[PDB]
């Protein structure tokens, strides 16, 4: 598959829709790979303690960066049983087994003009729908 | 442990520990801290020591940022209020860059340049510095918010860390260590000495192993003899580049020893031969990427000295060799053949080894020795289409037998005398006059070669690299230990 | 050629056109049938006698049925009539079967059993008879008013054939004929010579090459020593079973050769062996078929007589040896080692070749002879640990190699030997003596040993075989041609 | 696990669907063995009136047939990716493969009825097989 479905839920902020990703040619750090999410179509929502939307942004187009340890690509195994998912589990922090993390994460800072609030909400996000779903990235080409 | 340059010239691995242990003693990490009149917010706060840690590779070097004493003021419509925290550990990502240093050189041939932080970037793909999403030993941690909060305090924290951020973009620069110094030998030619060892192209890796940093090094990587970089070069370091042995290491790429030095050097030997028979490529086995053979061109052979084998004068020639790197050896395989006019034709597979190591002449000084190791072995096999007799095959594989184990060991310690020769004077046309003359009593110091090899890069603005190990490992690999001018 | 039992122990291969030629000779008168008040219908003609013909494979055989002047009248609500025609070919195919042969040998030992079509099935999945639907060069066909032969009145001729099959599945003489009888020996043991070559279980083949009957055959399958059959073995005849030179064609598997001869008679070839170091087993790449070896047990070696060479009684060892069938030859490989106290080491890796051939004695009778093909191949590796000096070094590798240009022929040749021995006098104790008198004059005729293995078969009732041909093609393979008794 | 065939000549006719399977065996190593099953169909026998002179229901039939094993060099290259068993009416083909019926009805649930049957029978296996064995290269 080329798109994925993202879910995200945290007790401030949620989002959902569907990435594009692709890894991106580099020379300067052997032992990771980058890959860019480029954004489909998606609303980021902020909200409050008892889930009143607050605020919300279009993520649609928004482009991300990201790398991780290429002892990703021997996880097991790439079998099709059977949609996969960018989904976090909410209120479930994760270990990060490849060193996941972020460089942009809104190239043309579409949402992140906004403000640091945007940004550190963006990176919480794009960490939280991506660790534990690194096997999803064997198929990316 | 057999390592590798990884296709490039020369290799200069020192380990993270070292390099930091220099920060620590220059403090250039700024003290106090404080960012007004910020839209998002502001604050202000105190730095400890910035050091590298853990979680870098090739270009990428992650700092240690540790703060205390940090106050910061959040400015919004949904997050807003004060905080702060007594001591927390930003972790950011960085990369490094090599800039003209100045003073400049007198020398118009040798563009001197320091390794320092990249403070910005003009590629989004590339930020200049990179926040890491670490909340790692905060104490002390307040904040008093006007409304909403039930995410952590880590969320706050992520807000803090992006506002010292702010800060660090306008003065990363406070940080201006200077990591090492390298010489740019640009126009290198003529009768330039020891060219394959000056740099014409730096560039640098972070590289670190599970079990971390205290096994994690920096290195700088070179091209030489006016060569460049290219997709070709990787930014990475062998993980047994610097000896067991030693606390630094420097490399010699192989492929330089064997084009540069005894490419050249090897027809001398044979007088007999034309000169041009001879080659460098990349096929030999098996691990790594691709490792450099010297061989005879394919279709190529070269006579020898003429040989008595049972009543006739017979000319062995080579009809295959292979010279390489393997382990701690160079090893040389020959292939000589016989062909006696009875119709029967001997063959010799033959293999010596040799291993090199740091020593001193009678003068004190250090130098490089070699040694034999063990024996040649053989394989022995012929070809008997005259259908002559096992009494004279037998005699003629004595005869030829004999041959390969003298000439082979001969031919073998003309390339390993060959080699030391070129490392030491760092001139080809001078080897021959330097095998001829050869002794181990009163060879060369080392210490010419290091000017020109190891010394073209400089650690810490002034550190001397105090030699302690030499040895083959597949590229000529040198052990030390820098000292700091005491100071 | 090179060709293979297919892991039968015997295979005995006769072409086609021999078996339907003396079926022909034994049943030249044709047969008149008549098939009155049949539930179908009823039907009269004339038989010529069946003949196989191509289109069968393993146990699967065709015949073809030539019937004349048939007429045949139709019965059925749905279809009546008379019709028949002047000429046609009935095709059928059935299976053969080993039957018990009637009289009973005098010997208890033996069970004859022949060869011969199975007439009857109780299995509806594997029926008797099957008409196979080949409406080829029917001639004069009729039926009613239509006096052709067309695609929409072909069904009656279809009805025609299996109303002739009611008559044949009554009339059960129509199909007598012994193809051959086999000795089954029932109670083979130990103490019996040649129980290699006596089969204890029979089966057959037909073998059809490229759909020419002029080049398929009929295979006599057996195992032999006591083995039965399984599923390791197939109804399946090599391309080249038989020899380009001969009518027919005898194979005995080399398993058994290597088993059954030489592995118990090797020891006797080194006094200083321990007698159970040698195993033959089965070899191959990721999957084994039909190649085997005899070899040394893994870890064992074999000390050989001393040697003197420069001042030390020294003791050659075989650390690796290979005894196999290849081609035309028995191929002998040995690996002699040998150590000198001082320290050098001498490895020789030796082949030898051997033919075998049909010759005669000096009375002119049949027999078995070999030769050795052109001069042991030999490769020595060599090593010297203890820094030896030069003339030490080569005349040690050359006593060595002296040694191992002599012991390995002669090893060949005790091999070749025995394995003529065993062939010829069927009693593996008795091999040691032969090897140590055998003398190609006086080597005893090879009759015996026919009479114990391709005459353990006897074909078309009392068919003797003529050899012509003696040769190893993998098996040993015999060639020979059927002689028909009464000329 | 199942084919449809389509049977049709002047004189008889047949349609429905079979499932084949390959029969194991050691007696024949060059050719395979194939028992078919018919789930579903009818045998018609027809005069030039083409009217039913007999309808038989092919249900539960078992036939076994072989053919060379050469017929595994086939290329399938479904397309257009549906196969059945279907005979070109009125147009004998070629046997590439040496094809033949073993039995044509193995309890002779049809075949009992006599000569007639078997004779159809075998003549229609024939005919929905013949130019139709790339079909059994997916057949287990």
């Amino acid at each position: 598959k080329q798109a994925f479905v993202f879910e995200f839920d945290e007790n401030l902020s949620s989002s959902s829709g569907s990435i594009h990703l692709e890894k991106v040619k580099q020379n300067c750090s052997p032992n990771y790979d980058y890959f860019k999410i480029t954004f489909i179509d998606g609303y980021l929502y902020i909200k409050n303690k008892s889930g009143v939307i607050l605020d919300k942004y279009d993520l649609k187009n928004v482009i991300s960066l990201v790398a991780l340890k290429r002892d990703y690509l021997s996880l097991s195994l790439s079998n099709n049983k059977q949609i996969k998912k960018f989904k976090n589990i909410k209120n479930k922090h994760l270990k990060n087994k490849f060193n996941l993390y972020v460089i942009n994460e809104d190239i043309e800072k579409r949402i992140t003009k906004n403000g640091i609030l945007e940004e550190v909400i963006l990176n919480k996000m794009l960490l939280s729908i991506l660790l534990g779903n690194e096997e999803n990235l064997l198929q990316i080409s | 442990m057999q390592t590798t340059t990884l296709n490039w010239d020369t290799v200069y691995a020192v380990p993270i520990n070292i390099v930091n242990e220099a920060i620590k003693l220059k403090h250039p990490t700024p003290e106090n801290f404080e960012l007004l009149n910020g839209k998002y917010g502001n604050c202000s706060g105190s730095f400890e020591e910035w050091q590298i840690t853990n979680g870098g590779d090739g270009s990428n070097i992650r700092l240690k940022i540790p703060i205390k004493n940090f106050k910061a003021t959040i400015i919004g419509n949904r997050l807003n209020g004060k905080g702060g925290f007594a001591f927390a550990n930003l972790e950011v990502q960085v990369k490094l860059k090599y800039l003209p240093h100045f003073p400049q050189s007198k020398n118009k041939d040798i563009e001197l340049v320091d390794l320092k932080i990249r403070t910005q970037s003009d590629n989004p793909e590339d930020p200049a510095i990179i926040v890491i999403s670490s909340y790692k030993n905060i104490q002390g941690f307040y904040f008093e918010d006007e409304y909403k909060l039930t995410e952590d305090d880590e969320f706050v924290v992520s807000y803090f860390y992006r506002l010292i951020k702010e800060w660090l973009e306008k003065n990363l620069h406070f940080f201006n260590y200077i990591f090492n110094t390298v010489n740019l030998n640009l126009y290198i030619s003529d009768k330039e000495k020891w060219e394959w060892t000056k740099p014409s192209y730096v560039d640098y890796a972070y590289s670190e192993i599970e079990g971390d940093l205290s096994r994690s090094a920096l290195g700088v990587l070179c091209m030489t003899g006016g060569r460049t970089g290219s997709k070709n070069q990787q930014q990475k370091i062998d993980p047994y580049a610097i000896p067991a042995a030693s606390q630094s290491g420097f490399l010699i790429s192989e492929e330089r020893l064997l084009r540069n030095i005894l490419l050249p050097t090897i027809p001398k030997k044979f007088p007999k031969s034309k000169g041009d028979e001879f080659e460098v490529i990349n096929e030999s086995s098996q691990g790594g990427g691709y490792s450099y053979i010297l061989k005879l061109k394919k279709g190529k052979k070269i006579d020898l000295e003429n040989i008595q084998a049972v009543g006739y004068t017979c000319t062995p020639y080579i009809q295959e060799m292979k010279i390489y790197l393997l382990g701690s050896y160079l090893k040389l395989e020959t292939t000589t053949r016989v062909d006696l006019p009875l119709g029967v034709a001997s063959i010799c597979e033959t293999t010596c080894e040799y291993k090199f190591k740091l020593s001193t002449n009678n003068k004190g000084e250090q130098t490089i020795a070699y040694e034999q190791i063990g024996s040649p072995v053989n394989i022995q096999y012929s070809e008997n289409t005259g259908n002559v007799g096992l009494n004279i095959v037998v005699s003629f594989l004595s005869a030829t037998l004999s041959f390969a184990l003298t000439f082979v060991p001969g031919f073998g310690t003309f390339l390993a005398v060959g080699l030391i020769g070129g490392c030491l004077i760092g001139s080809v046309a001078l080897i021959p006059t330097f095998i001829e003359s050869y002794n181990s009593d009163t060879a060369p110091s080392i210490d010419l070669s290091l000017e020109n090899s190891v010394s073209e890069i400089t650690w810490n603005s002034s550190d001397v690299f105090n030699l302690d190990y030499v040895a083959l490992a597949g590229p000529l690999q040198l052990g030390g230990t820098l000292q700091v001018q005491n100071s």
